[PDB]
């Protein structure tokens, strides 16, 4: 139990994370370093300094809330669309200085949450999460196959998407219907990008009038029974979906891809996809559960391979040089990651069904996993 | 003319009436009315007659679409099948088999829900009148398309291209663009006088001309609009503009958490208005507007407002309309914000529903004994708010005055 539990409160990462199981430094130093790649590139390359030299002296100087917010939006509304990369990076850091003093409390939460539900900021922030998740991790995730296995709504724990934990739970908890707005907003803006290639167009997001049904809905459940039109289509196309899910031979790329919208729609939207016989008779919620867990765990083990490889591949400007992880060898690793993995599996394994239909999804997925790690960790 | 559509599936009244027109079975010598309206009316008698079911009801306070009765599609088969009589019913074979620029003269093409992309051809057909594309994942249309002269439809809905060619002004004559939100229209759109219905037109980030343009288009009967990037007076100019045009019949506004500076107290709506509707619940207006009075717009059927705070004398108010056949008022004030369930008092007036069928006082405070000696004669539905700490003087009653069939409730968690 605590033999790994208090090994992963000791290193340098597994902390920022939160484990199935269950630094201000670090963030000034990148910072400080984030100045010095962009006068390499000036040989329309100087708005990008400026932008950076303005955020620098907002973070790092002292300002009082009633001006603070103005400073972070004229900066922060600018910005329209390698030059690219650099571009997104420059609003990503723009938006973790608003949680990076928060958790201090330096700006009244009254006035972030006025500021969060201003229709910009939601798309702006929704289009930020699935770019800079796919700047740096979905090239290191293409490499283990685990590339299927990236959910929207399961990018908050990992430990550089930190900063949405809070603009997402202490909005539910103040503005209750505004969270499911950005969570259907980022998953549309993911559907889009190439997260989830597909060839359809999506009938699920990017849409203002399927929201507008959606909290129509919400606000009044009992509009489920006789729903008027335009909700009778995505009723269907939920129902569409879930066989598509739960079928057997179906290929597991728009399996998963279904699986993943349906996960999104009834997380954000509860009480949607639930119904009294059908999912009885069919044990869907022990399946959803089982597929959910698979996929935490199959972030578990990227990480954990991520990690392995490194002793940079965590992403561009991730992770600064100087705290950056060595190769060497330590005498805790051998101890304290084969345990820990094998601890994993034991707790996925324990609550998660088998069927002819599931193996392929959950038990098939983990040993191949399982595989790949434990033939890599000593070299 | 059915005979072309498969044997079992639903089948849109919107298509059916816009390909009749295209085709020729819709012509009007009168001049004094648009083709449009006679043709829905066709439809009306055909579904009247018990020949075709209706099913759903379409964002156009009509029936969304129709099903044939099975033992009538080999009658019609039998009458007119071996006779003299292109459209792709979701089959892949077109194109690889088919040519299409093959045919010299044909008058209508309608491909929608197939999945190819290889328009760039349509300068080879000038007789063409019908031009239906939903859903056909194109990702871009011909910049020769204005060639054709001869044009009423141009459907659009669902696909890939992100913004029209300017070559759409020229066309002399056009009834419908069914455009997607996301797309932009080109410029001078004012060309376009016989338009006929304009369908969810994306209207954003756009200069002020371009608005003032629209009220030449004097031939709607619905216009499906929204917007998000002009929250500000520049709404004014198109305030007015709706005010030139005498023929709407549909009307709704789209927008997304914010007052509603696009409609002014001091404004006069066209003499003929059916369903105004609002589907956004984000959206609120500050009060009841001042221009929804018994003198004027006498005629809807459909109401689909919401707003900050319903007054007591609001739906006082509302009752006074000659026919409003549906009503839906939302409360925004109680939902998204944490304000007690008022309740309504509506004392004076003796009828004050000659003909409300639906009611939903969503979030209202509204009680079945809050109508006084029959306020409602027929209300056949009824939907309403019940705090469960009312249960003292007499408050629900629920007198069954007024044959409401069905009714639901809301329950209350204080108390």
């Amino acid at each position: 139990s605590k033999d790994i539990r208090e090994y992963l409160a000791s290193t340098f990462p597994f902390e920022q994370q939160s484990t199935i199981l269950d630094q201000l430094k670090f963030r000034q130093e990148n910072l400080a370093e984030l100045k010095d790649q962009i006068i390499l590139s000036l040989g329309n390359w100087q708005k990008l300094l400026d932008y950076t030299n303005k955020l620098d002296e907002l973070s790092n100087t002292k300002i009082s809330p009633e001006e603070f917010i103005e400073e972070i939006q004229k900066v922060l509304y600018k910005v329209k669309l390698l030059y690219s990369q650099f571009n997104l990076s420059i609003q990503d850091f723009a938006l973790q200085i608003i949680h990076s003093k928060y958790k201090s409390n330096q700006i009244s939460q009254n006035d972030l949450l006025k500021l969060i539900t201003e229709d910009e900021m939601l798309k702006i922030l929704a289009k930020t999460k699935v770019l800079t998740y796919k700047m740096k991790y979905f090239d290191s995730a293409s490499k283990m196959g685990i590339n299927k296995y990236i959910s929207t709504e399961m990018m908050d724990l990992d430990w550089q998407f930190s900063h949405y934990k809070t603009f997402n739970d202490a909005l539910k908890k103040n503005k209750a219907s505004d969270s499911s707005y950005l969570g259907w907003l980022t998953h549309g803006y993911s559907i889009k990008y190439g997260l989830s290639p597909n060839n359809e167009r999506s009938m699920f997001f990017q849409d203002g009038r399927k929201y507008a049904e959606l909290y129509a809905f919400s606000k009044s459940p009992h509009r489920k029974i006789i729903p008027g039109e335009h909700l009778k289509d995505l009723l269907a196309k939920i129902n569409k979906s879930k066989g598509i899910f739960l079928d057997q031979n179906a290929l597991l790329d728009k399996r998963i891809y279904a699986f993943h919208e349906l996960n999104t729609l009834e997380t954000h939207f509860p009480g949607i996809t639930s119904s009294f016989t059908d999912d009885l008779k069919s044990n869907y919620r022990k399946k959803m559960e089982s597929v959910s867990l698979t996929c935490q765990v199959l972030q578990e083990i990227g990480n954990i391979h991520r990690f392995i490889e490194s002793k940079t591949e965590y992403g561009l400007f991730s992770i600064p040089k100087i705290f950056s992880i060595p190769i060497d060898y330590k005498h805790g690793e051998k101890e304290n990651l084969v345990s820990y993995v094998d601890f994993l599996y034991s707790t996925a394994h324990e609550r998660i069904l088998q069927d002819n239909s599931i193996n392929q999804l959950c038990l098939d997925p983990l040993q191949e996993s399982l595989n790949r790690i434990k033939s890599n960790i000593p070299v | 003319y059915l005979s072309i559509f498969p044997e079992d599936r639903e089948i849109r009244r919107a298509r059916l009436i816009w390909r009749w027109i295209s085709e020729g079975f819709v012509y009007s010598e009168k001049q004094d009315i648009s083709l449009y309206e006679l043709g829905d009316s066709y439809f009306n008698e055909l579904v009247n007659r018990s020949m075709i079911q209706p099913i759903g009801i379409d964002d156009e306070g009509k029936v969304k679409a129709c099903r044939v009765h099975d033992m009538v599609l080999d009658l019609i088969c039998s009458l007119s099948s071996e006779e003299n009589f292109v459209t792709v019913f979701s089959d892949n074979v077109v194109g690889k088999v088919l040519d299409i620029s093959r045919f010299k003269v044909l008058r209508v093409l309608d491909l929608e829900g197939c999945h190819v992309s290889d328009v760039g051809y349509v300068g080879n057909l000038l007789h063409l009148r019908y031009l239906g594309l939903k859903g056909t994942h194109v990702k871009d249309l011909p910049m020769e398309i204005g060639k054709l002269q001869f044009l009423l439809t141009l459907d659009l809905r669902g696909t890939k291209i992100e913004v029209l060619p300017w070559s759409v002004v020229q066309l002399r004559r056009l009834m419908c663009l069914y455009v997607d939100y996301g797309m932009k229209l080109p410029s001078g759109i004012g060309n376009l006088t016989f338009l006929e219905v304009l369908d969810d037109l994306g209207l954003s980030d756009v200069d002020l001309d371009f608005v003032k343009e629209l009220g030449r288009l004097t031939k709607l009967r619905v216009l499906r609009l929204d917007f998000h990037g002009f929250d500000q007076s520049m709404g004014k100019a198109l305030e007015e503009s709706i005010s030139n045009m005498y023929k709407l019949d549909s009307l709704d506004v789209f927008v997304n958490r914010g007052l509603i500076n696009c409609l002014s107290e001091h404004w006069v709506p066209p003499p003929r208005l059916c369903r105004l509707a609002f589907p956004s619940k984000r959206s609120w207006f500050k009060t009841l507007p001042s221009w929804i009075n018994p003198s004027s717009l006498p005629l809807l059927s459909y109401l689909d407002i919401t707003l900050f705070e319903v007054r007591s004398e609001d739906i006082q108010l509302l009752g006074t309309l000659p026919a409003l056949v549906y009503l839906e008022i939302w409360n925004y004030s109680v939902f998204e914000e944490a304000h007690e369930v008022e309740a309504p008092v509506l004392s004076s007036g003796a009828a004050l529903f000659p003909c409300a069928t639906e009611c939903r006082f969503i979030g209202i405070g509204a009680v079945p004994s809050m109508f006084p000696q029959g306020a409602a004669p027929r209300l056949k539905r009824l939907w309403f708010t019940f705090p469960a700490k009312w249960i003292s003087s007499e408050n629900i009653g629920l007198g069954m005055r007024h044959l409401p069939s069905l009714q639901r409730v809301v329950v209350d968690v204080i108390s």
